[PDB]
């Protein structure tokens, strides 16, 4: 029993988007490609976050 | 030791490269106008949306230009300083932004056992405290004053008086006097050395009256000192919000200080 | 024939579905604050 | 020159090779009000000259009592030495005030009316100076409840400290906290202890030594820039640490904030 | 598997539990709540520990956490309150909790006794144990006191809950104890135990874990915080508790590859 | 370290001081009427060869007394237990707990439940007074023939007892209403044989055991057993064949802290 | 729950001998799916 304090706003579609495409300079490609060979899963998708 | 100084860097041009603190300052007219008791803790949660997370956002409050003016304090990764724009309040309005956003290494001062003197042109003096009236002379060779008769100072040469913080500049090759009101405010000899990325300033209304050096030849208008008109605070402060990204693009981190004194001390 | 496995790791998302329909199924109560610590005495002001 | 990108640097084991520092030394009372004089710094002074330090270049600036000296310690001089008198009943003050002026911290100011806070790491805690200070802390567990207090009031909460000028609270790594003080009396920062500091040497006169700079349990080191002698007559004190100055000088080094090179690393 | 050998192990150069918590009562009583416990496993939980398996015990006194003393669990911190009244019993308390005593009994009315290597002592335990010795000749005679006598001995400790007795060795001594009120132990230390850890709370960390005058060696257990409140030092011993559970190991004699060698 | 237990050991074909102390009960020194037996003892076995100051003696005043937290302290034991035509079920009990060791928990009984995983589990209770109540429950969570609300119902094992090894099948759990500031339970494992302690049993014929099991009930090597109507002839014979006492223990097994299993919370 | 278990464990230890290898490949050739796993129990 309290009065509720309020949400947190998720953060907006574009900083995201900036920063998504800033991550793209430390990819790896050999492992990227191997990773890409393997299938993932539903499971395997979220079970690692 | 010295991180490398003595041995340059090598770059290339052909290789493809394709938590933090922010504060914020206000004058108490806002604290006045707004009219809430839960109003930073939205600030908060909007600061989440822009991008940062609980916990890393903190407000101040300062009442007058005048009382700010006294000690500066900085306390965050990057420090905003909103500033009231008024017309008879301007070279306090210019003292605070070059003395924020300006570097300053000095050395104490006194009026006891010595004169003082700058070695050159950019080196200033600096005074701050409750009450700050500030008389000066030069001399000749003969250690006489021209102007003002060594002995008596009430026909002293007056450049301060009625006020907080003041930045003097006075002229190279001579020894100088000075009645400082020792007591009742503090006075230090400062070199000024370069320019800082750990400030910022966002002017709300008013017209760029602003001067960083003294220099009638060069008024440099930087990136960092930002205008903008104001009658409501609320937009003031969205606005501010809105743009977060670029004032955080405009300035940078790597000079933060270990003190909160916004210029370093060494006796 | 190894499908068994592979479809028993991948279908794993309706199973959080199911945990609530057992929910729902589910009683619930609440209980209220209790206070710690111990309690300070009173005994009785001299009675005449 | 070029400055804030550390590039590697290169020596060499080849060639061997064939003023302007400023002490900075403070003192306490009782020491002074035993003296009975008004020109031992003249003679100090003096002294100092003889040993070939210039005269003028050396100040003597007077703290009362330790809980007093505890608040605001800028100490800013080229080089410091601080004498304190030992007390074997106020012992964790002298500890902490140890810790703060040896090491550097960085820290970043808090709203506690407002916003919750967690600690991060092992070398991350909160420091907190003024008149009288009395911390209200309350954990909470993942949602926001209360745990041994009730957030629906104030003054059910743990205290950690009652009665202190300047305390530093460490705190367990990763949990949310609720907190209150009196924010007229006394301030509270949230620093990150960067790096050790070397400006200063602190000697103690008096009792045993109980000094440790790590709130680790584990490690309680003896660094060198913490130095213990005994006394009877605060004279000897003084004309000792005189007689040798030349090895506590030549122990301590440049402040490695302010040499110019130390530029867009953290002051400079 | 293959126990009761003493079988050289090679090697190369290319390859639940419990957290256990002793306090003294003054603490909780400054403390005045009642859930704490459950608080501080919450936070426990939070730094990766299993939910109810942690176990916190109350000792009023150190001289009644002196008597009938036994640690059994996986990890044990004990704190103590120092004084400068018991730097002896601290120190042989610290002392009885740090190694690991190979002890047989002892009848005093029927026989002479001895110490016989450097790692020889004889430990007292109980309500009120006050000793007394008087070394004996070659031959079996008293010097400045009598084996008739019981008063010309020679006293070594006065009623102290516990004692940790040591003399000059290859010589016999006859004693005098109170058998029905305290019992006395010839026995020989042979290691250092990893389950416990002592963290003293106020002084200077002066322990001394032998009757060897010669050093005064200080080790990774014996650690030393200072206090103002106490869930100060919870706080200290909860956040910091990783690299204390770096420093004591499992116990070397539990697990099941020390039987039949002396194993406890 | 680990002392190798990884690496094993090869043996050939070519190649062709400790304590002893003994336990007795009162009645024995009773019908002795002397205080000079002790000192008799201890020279006697410094004659057939110890020095002497190496033999101890315990007395203790009554299997039930001695049935409460037993400290076989010597490097060897050699208990002389009296039989009685009663009192069986408790020697029986006390026999078991002593020559095979024991790896002991403390058990949290108005909080929890309990169940017992290999064939080899036991649990122990000792208290100066001791009542065991339990009632199994099924998967569902209920009593049975138990109405977990109440106790008076539930199925009373032991009564008053000063020593108790319960039983209960492997794996279903059950609510334990015990006498909880009279007696302590300890939920064990039997790890294995100790070789430090023999008994002697003077009396009847042998119910000694070392189990629970039903179709194992050997005539342990050990367990040794004499007829008696003097205790000096008891005493004598021990110390007449007493080399062999020696010859079957082995004094490779000695515990680290005297207590007849090894405290684990 | 796990006395189930273990009387499994001992039905299982003693079907291992008494199935065949034959069928056993020519089963492993089709795919099962949760409609023939349990569906034909």
């Amino acid at each position: 029993n309290s009065v509720t304090v309020r949400q947190d706003l998720e953060r907006q579609l574009g900083e995201l988007r900036e920063e998504f495409n800033a991550l793209s300079q430390e990819i790896a490609m050999s492992q990227l490609i191997d990773l890409a060979l393997l299938p993932l899963d539903m499971f395997s998708m979220f079970s690692g976050i | 030791q010295n991180y490398g100084i003595n041995l340059p860097i090598t770059g290339s041009m052909d290789i493809a490269y394709a938590t933090s603190t922010l504060c914020l300052y206000y004058p108490t007219e806002a604290a006045t106008e707004i009219n809430d008791n839960s109003w930073k803790d939205t600030l908060s949660q909007l600061f989440l949306t822009k991008g940062w997370p609980t916990g890393s956002v903190y407000f101040k409050e300062y009442t007058n230009i005048a009382s700010f003016s006294v000690d500066p304090q900085l306390y965050c990764d990057y420090n905003v300083v909103l500033m009231k724009y008024d017309a008879t309040l301007q070279l306090d309005m210019s003292e605070l932004a070059d003395l924020i956003l300006n570097e300053w290494l000095c050395n104490p001062m006194d009026i006891t056992l010595y004169y003082y003197q700058q070695t050159d042109e950019a080196n200033k003096w600096i005074s701050m405290g409750s009450s700050c009236t500030i008389k000066v002379c030069p001399l000749n060779t003969q250690t006489l004053g021209i102007g003002c008769l060594t002995t008596d100072a009430t026909t002293f040469e007056e450049v301060a008086t009625a006020e907080k913080l003041v930045i003097t500049d006075v002229v190279d090759g001579v020894n100088h006097k000075l009645d400082v009101t020792t007591a009742t405010c503090t006075i230090r000899n400062c070199k000024k050395l370069g320019p800082r990325e750990n400030v910022a300033v966002i002017q709300v209304g008013g017209s760029d009256i602003l001067d960083i050096t003294a220099d009638p030849t060069t008024a440099p208008q930087t990136e960092r000192m930002m205008r903008i008109n104001w009658k409501k605070w609320w937009q003031v402060f969205y606005t501010v919000v809105d743009y977060v990204d670029q004032i955080i693009q405009v300035m940078s981190k790597r000079s933060r200080s270990l003190n909160s004194a916004a210029f370093y001390y060494r006796v | 024939a190894s499908l068994i496995y592979r479809q028993l790791l991948t279908n794993s998302y309706t199973v959080d579905l199911s945990d609530e329909i057992q929910e729902i199924g589910s009683t619930k109560s609440q209980n209220v604050t209790i206070n710690p610590g111990p309690f300070a005495q009173t005994g009785y002001a001299p009675v005449n």
